RNA sequence: UAAACUCCUGAACCCGGGACGAAACCCCCGAGGAGGGGACUGACGGUACCGGGGUAAUAGCGCCGGCCAACUCCGUGCCAGCAGCCGCGGUAAUACGGAGGGCGCGAGCGUUACCCGGAUUCACUGGGCGUAAAGGGCGUGUAGGCGGCCUGGGGCGUCCCAUGUGA
RNA sequence: GGAGCAAACCGGAUUAGAUACCCGGGUAGUCCACGCCCUAAACGAUGCGCGCUAGGUCUCUGGGUCUCCUGGGGGCCGAAGCUA
């Protein structure tokens, strides 16, 4: 592009979509469970994953994945979505924060607790 | 009609030097003289004279080159490695003083017109002025 | 100092008012190449002296009307319609753009 | 008896009935650490040999580096067709700020204050060659007026 | 503050003899004289060529660990180094030295820097009359890094004093061993220094 | 050397003393002025700080397949789960979970969100278009952009100097 | 307007099937006048203009006493240089 061109038209300011519509700028959003259930993984994997649809404060409604071995999520559990995609499964753009609300952490986990809401045990 | 006389010559020079031609012409101008008058001053050209071609004014620029070379490819070094116009006709460049380039850390020269002449990076600098950055060579 | 401008008069159809067009020039903030833009000013002319095609000095002035805050200072050269030629041509290619 | 360190060591492979057979490639830089340097590329059906093969073309190939208190006489952009790379001189107390590859080439070259970045393809190999032939063009204030003079 | 945990242990990862210990590190045992290899189940097996990372990395961890100092603090100094004129690699180090708890070591009023910190922090030291206890305190040139009144005749003070007789120390310094006090001549030249560390490699890692 | 053990230091804690922040308006000389002198007033606070006594006296989080610093043992067997991407787990897993060990950093360590960077991936600086994405199917022309050689007038851009301004 | 050809269509054959390939037949269409459509591998997949930078070879076309110089097109091979 000649400069005269640049002066006329100009360089199109790039722009990017938000891989997660949680809220205007919210870091997480409080949701509530509707369905809760195992769903088979994608192309190269297979292993009945844990997810739940989540009626939102934001009037929305979406699936969020549940991390860790086993969960206490029932068809009404208030919940907290942290939001992070999952190559494994379609549509799941959000992760659920174990450790807050009816998101009970995992039991018996020693490693990388924080990431799974579990308090640090004791030895005595 | 040629859009820019100037970079046209510099091209002449460039293409020429690349096959090592002793000297090559270029239509005459008060300005190109002045340009060359610096190509000489600073030792990029051996020099130039208002040679004629068919009643038409030109300039013989007599090209400086390196010594022959040893090993694969007897390619002479190059007196003019790199020449390129800056302030183009499509986009005028007009540097103030504290804005003049420092071509290749001194080794490089930068010509440029000025209200007090056709100076250079240091000549205009030391003289203490600014003007249209004609081009840089090294 | 009351800013002042030379632009060509470009319409006289007003009562004691005149349209003056003034190209400024300047360098593009990122692309340098001096570019050219222009604006019309609504000058006052209580003597209705200046006619079309006049090139005029215009001075920032006390507000005469909604759009007049300049007055005609002095002529600079009569016959120069060739410029109004342009302003008219421009203003006519428009009519062939709509739908 | 120069200092010696290999850049990258890769395992390409060719095809043929029955199966595929492989080879390995070793880029190596080599230098004194005061102006002598040389990278060289060698390939052999096995690693050690292949590295050794470099060690040969390494020392074999070479180039004068016109240093300057550990920096350089002036910046250079040089495009090896596909890859580009820009070296710029810097005050002492800066560092060898450059990539994996162009780093070694400069460090085992006695350099210590250099501003450099790649552009275009960042291909090790291709950037390698670019970095050499870059160096092989630096003119010293001397080298310069030794040409501009011609007396 | 300083990783209170096992320290005759770092000498082992860096692989260089480091004087975090006082007497003992000079003895046969910086941890290292008996065990010259890195800690852990492995480390006694054949290591591997540190990527250009590990190198610039481990060199940093060296020169840092040597002062037993806050990463945030270090990091800061490194940057302060670029803030001012001169050769950053040097002033960084020169600046490291200005640290009071480092002077009560270069001036030897203690066998270790960690030891040195205690005393400094405990008000045991002073400067020009005031009981500075801020390990951080940047020593400018020319100031009585003395010892305090309540402190002079102290048990572990003397054992380092009676051991501090003779033995020249620091061209950028001076020690009135009798009056129990030193001076900051000037800012430690690079040559005046001698650490197991390449400053040029630490700058590298602080560009990532 | 980590612990144990010996020694030395002495956060916390207790005792004592304890402000700077406040010299003015207000009072006499002179003149209610200039000039000097004369007194009151501290919420914070019996805190700051200063001296005496004085107890060894909180560690945590992330990671350790590659990028990326930091390895092995067991369990699990495409299940349980991991994930930023490349991918990992279908009996021998440094990629899952537990362990020992190691790396990083420490009153913090991680996660998520958004902004700039990397991105020379909108490119003025600094990009392209024969086949990778990209030459309008071809003309003709409006506006616009760009424009050869020499002399001279103005000096609009441009340049330089001073000056106001840029709190 | 309508000879030949020929989507669609009909029939024969081939095939598991054959709404195709092959064969027999066949209509718009192909042609003209006027009007519209405005697409394409509308390809050199290369915007136009201008100045620069070896030569070798045959070819179309023009000028000049003319085993060859000079100008304009069309090709192949290749200086330097560019190029993934
Ligand atoms: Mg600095
Ligand atoms: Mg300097
Ligand atoms: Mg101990
Ligand atoms: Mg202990
Ligand atoms: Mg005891
Ligand atoms: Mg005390
Ligand atoms: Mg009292
Ligand atoms: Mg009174
Ligand atoms: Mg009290
Ligand atoms: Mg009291
Ligand atoms: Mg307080
Ligand atoms: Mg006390
Ligand atoms: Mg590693
Ligand atoms: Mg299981
Ligand atoms: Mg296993
Ligand atoms: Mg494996
Ligand atoms: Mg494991
Ligand atoms: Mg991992
Ligand atoms: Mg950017
Ligand atoms: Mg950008
Ligand atoms: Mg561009
Ligand atoms: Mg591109
Ligand atoms: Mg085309
Ligand atoms: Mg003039
Ligand atoms: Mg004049
Ligand atoms: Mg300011
Ligand atoms: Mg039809
Ligand atoms: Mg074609
Ligand atoms: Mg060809
Ligand atoms: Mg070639
Ligand atoms: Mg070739
Ligand atoms: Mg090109
Ligand atoms: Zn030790």
């Amino acid at each position: 592009p000649t400069i005269n061109q640049l002066v006329r038209k100009g360089r199109e300011k790039v722009r990017k979509k938000s891989k997660v519509p949680a809220l205007k700028g919210a870091p997480f959003r409080r949701g509530v469970c509707t369905v809760v259930r195992t769903v088979t993984p994608k192309k190269p994997n297979s292993a009945l994953r844990k997810v739940a649809k989540v009626r939102l404060t934001s009037g929305y409604e979406v699936t969020a994945y549940i991390p860790g071995e086993g969960h206490n999520l029932q068809e009404h559990s208030v919940v907290l979505i942290r939001g992070g995609r999952v190559k494994d499964l379609p549509g799941v753009r959000y992760h659920i924060v174990r450790g807050v609300y009816d998101a009970a952490g995992v039991k018996d986990r020693k490693k990388s607790r924080s990431k799974y809401g579990t308090k640090k045990p004791k030895e005595a | 009609m040629l859009t820019d006389p100037i970079a046209d010559m510099l091209t002449r020079i460039r293409n020429a030097t690349r096959v090592y031609k002793e000297s090559t012409d270029v239509p005459a101008s008060r300005f190109k003289e002045e340009i060359l008058r610096i190509l000489a001053r600073e030792g990029f050209i051996k020099g130039y004279e208002r040679v004629d071609v068919d009643g038409k004014p030109y300039l013989r620029v007599y090209l400086k080159y390196g010594p022959r070379r040893q090993g694969p490819d007897p390619r002479p070094e190059q007196v003019i490695h790199h020449i390129r116009r800056i302030s183009k006709p499509g986009r005028r460049v007009y540097v103030g003083v504290k804005e003049i380039p420092r071509v290749r850390r001194g080794l490089g020269i930068a010509i440029l017109s000025t209200s007090k002449g056709v100076l250079t990076d240091r000549e205009a600098r030391k003289l203490g002025v600014g003007g249209e950055l004609i081009c840089e060579v090294w | 100092p009351k800013k002042v401008l030379t632009g060509v008069v470009v319409s006289d159809k007003m009562q004691k008012t005149v349209t003056v067009l003034v190209e400024r020039q300047f360098p593009h903030p990122l692309y340098g190449k001096v570019i050219k833009r222009s604006k019309k000013y609504l000058a006052h002319d209580p003597e209705e002296k200046y006619k079309l095609g006049d090139v005029v000095e215009i001075i920032e002035s006390r507000p005469i009307s909604k759009r007049k805050r300049f007055r005609v200072l002095r002529l600079v050269e009569s016959g120069r319609m060739d410029l109004v030629e342009k302003y008219l041509i421009r203003r006519q290619n428009y009519q062939s753009l709509s739908k | 008896d120069f200092e010696e360190k290999m850049i990258l060591i890769r395992r390409t492979a060719r095809m043929q009935a029955g199966g595929r057979r492989f080879r390995f490639g070793a880029l190596v830089v080599v230098g004194d650490r005061q102006g002598r340097v040389g990278l060289g590329f060698g390939k052999a059906p096995e690693v050690p040999l292949a590295v050794q093969k470099a060690g040969y073309y390494a020392r074999r190939n070479m180039v004068e580096v016109p240093l300057q208190n550990g920096t350089i006489p002036h910046e250079i952009e040089v495009e090896f067709g596909a890859s580009k790379i820009v070296l710029k001189p810097a005050a002492p107390g800066t560092g060898v700020i450059a990539g994996a590859v162009p780093r070694a080439i400069l460090e085992l070259a006695g350099v210590t204050d250099i501003l450099t970045k790649e552009l275009g393809s960042r291909n090790p190999i291709n950037i390698a060659y670019a970095t050499m032939e870059a160096l092989r063009q630096l003119r010293t204030k001397a080298d310069v007026e030794r040409l501009r003079k011609g007396e | 503050g300083r990783y209170i945990g096992p320290v005759c242990r770092l000498c082992r990862r860096e692989g260089v003899k480091l004087y975090l210990k006082g007497e003992r590190c000079y003895s046969p045992k910086c941890a290292m004289e008996r065990r010259p290899y890195p800690p852990g189940q492995h480390g006694q097996k054949r290591a591997r060529r540190p990527s250009d990372y590990a190198v610039r990395l481990r060199e940093k961890q060296k020169l840092r660990r040597i002062y037993g100092i806050s990463e945030r603090q270090f990091r800061n100094l490194f940057e302060e180094a670029s803030k001012k004129k001169g050769v950053t690699g040097s002033v960084f180090l020169g600046l490291l030295e200005s640290r009071l708890d480092n002077v009560v070591y270069r001036l030897g009023f203690a066998v270790s820097r960690r030891q040195a910190r205690q005393l400094v922090r405990h008000g045991h030291i002073t400067v020009n009359g005031r009981r500075v206890d801020l390990p951080s305190y940047r020593v400018r040139p020319g100031d009585e890094i003395a010892v305090a009144e309540k402190s002079r005749n102290l048990e572990l003070i003397r054992q380092n004093l009676e051991a501090m007789k003779g033995r020249k120390v620091g061209p950028w310094l001076s020690l009135d061993v009798e009056g129990m006090k030193g001076k900051f001549l000037r800012l430690p030249d690079r040559e005046d220094l001698a650490l197991p560390v390449n400053e040029q490699l630490v700058i590298e890692f602080y560009s990532r």
